[PDB]
RNA sequence: AAGGGCACCACCAGGAGUGGAGCCUGCGGCUUAAUUUGACCAACACGGGAAACCUCACCCGGCCCGGACACGGACAGGAUUGACAGAUUGAUAGCUCUUUCUCGAUUCCGUGGGUGGUGGUGCAUGGCCGUUCUUAGUUGGUGGAGCGAUUUGUCUGGUUAAUUCCGAUAACGAACGAGACUCUGGCAUGCUAACUAGUUACGCGACCCCCGAGCGGUCGGCGUCCCCCAACUUCUUAGAGGGACAAGUGGCGUUCAGCCACCCGAGAUUGAGCAAUAACAGGUCUGUGAUGCCCUUAGAUGUCCGGGGCUGCACGCGCGCUACACUGACUGGCUCAGCGUGUGCCUACCCUACGCCGGCAGGCGCGGGUAACCCGUUGAACCCCAUUCGUGAUGGGGAUCGGGGAUUGCAAUUAUUCCCCAUGAACGAGGAAUUCCCAGUAAGUGCGGGUCAUAAGCUUGCGUUGAUUAAGUCCCUGCCCUUUGUACACACCGCC
């Protein structure tokens, strides 16, 4: 109706909030391990799907870590209450998601390893992971 | 910069010492030597200021003059 | 200063209205389709919202 | 900062109820989104925050334009003995149903 | 009782659009359903040109996005009531559904 | 220097032009309190940069702290904060001064230390982007040659848009790039479907003919998913598919790779996107809560408010718009599109039908549309058909300038924009130079989107009308490969 935005405006605006939530998921998460985030939206309740490698990182003291998130996730987007779950999923083969790379060669460098070892580690492991 | 004005000077306050501004007779008569704010959010706590020429509420604001 | 001057001036329009929703800047901003969202930020987030090259 | 007790207290509440808060980067907003009933703006809001982080009871985490204060356990004791609250009630984020 | 009811499905990928139709189709077919065809409202096509640099420095190189949104939608038809005959709407992430009764 | 090949950011043959006029706009200079700044093929309608305020970074002034935290002072006998009145101020900034009220531990002062900055540095950087370069080029492994830098592979030749392929071969086997790939356009009376698309047919109508037709002619008039109360998908929409391969024929060619022509076919080169190794002291720190260092940080280079500036003009240059007219202008009639937008998280501002008022800009009521549903069957321009003009600076051109009326905004002056009546300036096809371009292309011609409270001479797209010349060359400008010479290697803008 009037009170529902048009069809341009709200997939705009649902890759907006992908975007959005990509963004703050990146920064808030990005030493635990994180990867990329997927979002299957229904009317009823919306999921969060968090692609991370140390998944257990992510999920804090009983949950707390994932409790903090989705409490903050509600409040900035507005979401009704219990109307949206943020899960974690660990990825399969880390080593093929070349953005936990970029982050395993940051904690290596950030370390102070060698430039060059620490790429030539990356990209043994990396063909490795094959 | 040399800016033409001087440094502008900033306020100070008075630092009085106890307010005291109401007083008793006769080994005891409760009396005020000011004046109330009749407002509801002045309340009786506060009271009105003593100008030469009117009178000022502190929460009011309310001023009430002679003429 | 006070509450009287601080933000009295009007911004129901201009460019002082409009702020990038992320990098908060005020120029190259794309109002279509309800982006509100800087010239460099959009190509940053193309493909994230789901804005792809096809020509 | 000048913000009367009051204005404290409740921005300081709404942490307890629940261990987050999330606010808007604006200091021209006449009122926080939640909390407008108590009528603190998001300038004292955002400030107070910043005051939890340099004394480290918060996490501060900075999106596009938003913040998103996460409580800390040095910040669930500091709030409790700022609150008075009983060494039994906490936040939500802390302790869900159990 | 009689309902008239119209789901619209819109997504982005022609593919999943046309799986999420096709799976509603075979099921109300399966429960003799009478469906109107799949009717597809024209694709609509979002583009918008940016100047490829930062700085305004180059030869004036454009970048053109695209978005295509592409619409379709059913019309399901029984003596009975059918919210109570199909309630879940087995679709996959990236496709919205629309179900309106003919009264609005 | 030679040999071979290639390109409308080269030429040829041509088209439209630009350079000449006016004006819009961007640079330099001059002026200024400031006229903020970057950039000099690959800067100059570029920073999506159409700036009244904001923007804003510049200038003239004035406020505020939005200086966390630690420590030390001060303090409920008061740390400190606001304030009506008068003076003061541009200001109804309690900014400051007189006056006292008022809040109460939130602050204030000092020392460290934050924090912010469209502040410096793009010659410290990241990312992005441009360019070398969209040319066809680039690289390991093992083997061969060389003491080695290196070389072969990566080639005599033919062919190709292409180190594309065929072949020769101390190389063999690969990898990237090219290609392949994705989107778009052209064809499917074949399939799937369609009241948010229609077409036919039928029934009601309305008008003409009526001599006499009558299954006559027109209807964007109403109906037949207002569910029993028609069918169909040609037109429209969009999916699955198919379809084109140098496949068939003739010739040329080692008869190889391929090339030319022709038939059938909608189509025998449709346009884009993406795009290698290596690099540039190319551009951006004025996109970023990307960033190192440095500067500033309370009389601020933070931030806010008021005003001005970014427009300022002896002049030079670049992108464009309008023209110089009769293949035209004016007046009227008729007649045809496709892209695509449309009511706002913050955020206030949508597209508009219809009726009335006004000459116009506009105004006033009622709707409809969050959209194949409403604007909208987008009654667009050019073009077409009639009228007047008559080779003149003329009814060409509309610059400049006066007066009046509206709209937006808090505000229109240095005119925001629009309307009306007056003024009709240069300009009679433009030197040397120089740009772009090969088919639905150039060009004429409008319409959308971005910017947008107000807005396009800009840009990005779309349609409409629609050609001349050419199917070549290395002459100029360059590019690729081979050989060659070199005293160059910051690599000929070299060196000496
Ligand atoms: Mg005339």
């Amino acid at each position: 109706m009037a009170v529902q935005i048009s069809k341009k405006r709200k997939f705009v605006a649902d890759g907006i909030f992908k975007a959005e939530l990509n963004e703050f998921l990146t920064r808030e998460l990005a030493e635990d391990g994180y990867s990329g985030v997927e979002v299957r939206v229904t009317p009823t309740r919306t999921e969060i799907i968090i692609l991370a490698t140390r998944t257990q990182n992510v999920l804090g003291e009983k949950g707390r870590r994932i409790r903090e998130l989705t409490a903050v996730v509600q409040k900035r987007f507005g979401f009704p209450e219990g109307s949206v779950e943020l899960y974690a999923e660990k990825v399969a083969t880390r080593g093929l998601c070349a953005i936990a790379q970029a982050e395993s060669l940051r904690y290596k460098l950030l370390g102070g390893l060698a430039v060059r070892r620490a790429c030539y580690g990356v990209l043994r492991f990396i063909m490795e992971s094959g | 910069y040399t800016t033409p004005k001087k440094n502008k000077h900033k306020r100070k306050k008075v630092k009085l010492a106890v307010l005291k501004y109401y007083k008793v007779d006769e080994n005891g008569k409760i009396s005020r030597l000011r004046r109330e704010c009749p407002s509801d959010e002045c309340g009786a706590g506060v009271f009105m200021a003593s100008h030469f020429d009117r009178h000022y509420c502190g929460k009011c604001c309310l001023t009430y003059c002679f003429n | 200063g006070h509450q009287q001057l601080y933000w009295s001036h009007p911004r129901k329009f201009g460019q002082g209205s409009r702020s990038c929703r992320v990098c908060s800047n005020r120029h190259g901003l794309i109002r279509k389709y309800g982006l509100n969202m800087c010239r460099q930020c959009f190509r940053q987030y193309a493909k994230d919202i789901g804005f792809i090259k096809l020509d | 900062m000048l913000m009367p007790k009051k204005n404290r207290i409740a921005i300081y509440e709404l942490l307890f109820k629940e261990g987050v808060m999330v606010a808007k980067k604006d200091v021209h907003m006449p009122k926080h989104p939640e909390l407008a009933d108590k009528n603190v703006p998001n300038l004292h809001v955002m400030k107070a925050m910043q005051s939890l982080k340099s004394r480290g009871y918060v996490k501060e985490q900075f999106a596009w334009r938003h913040f998103y204060w996460y409580l800390t356990n040095e910040g669930i004791q500091y709030l409790r003995d700022y609150l008075h609250l009983p060494p039994e009630i906490v936040p939500a984020t802390l302790r869900r149903s159990r | 009782a009689i309902h008239r009811i119209r789901i619209t499905l819109t997504s982005r990928n022609v593919k999943s659009l046309e799986k999420v139709c096709a799976d509603l189709i075979r099921g109300a077919k399966e429960k003799n359903l009478k469906v109107k065809g799949p009717v597809r409202m024209p694709t609509k096509t979002l583009r918008i040109t940016t100047r490829k640099t930062p700085c305004g420095e180059g030869s004036k190189t454009w970048d053109r996005f695209q978005m295509r949104i592409h619409k379709r939608l059913i019309d399901l038809h029984s003596p009975s009531e059918i919210v109570k005959q199909i309630t879940s709407i087995s679709i996959e992430p990236g496709v919205e559904v629309e179900v309106t009764i003919a009264d609005a």
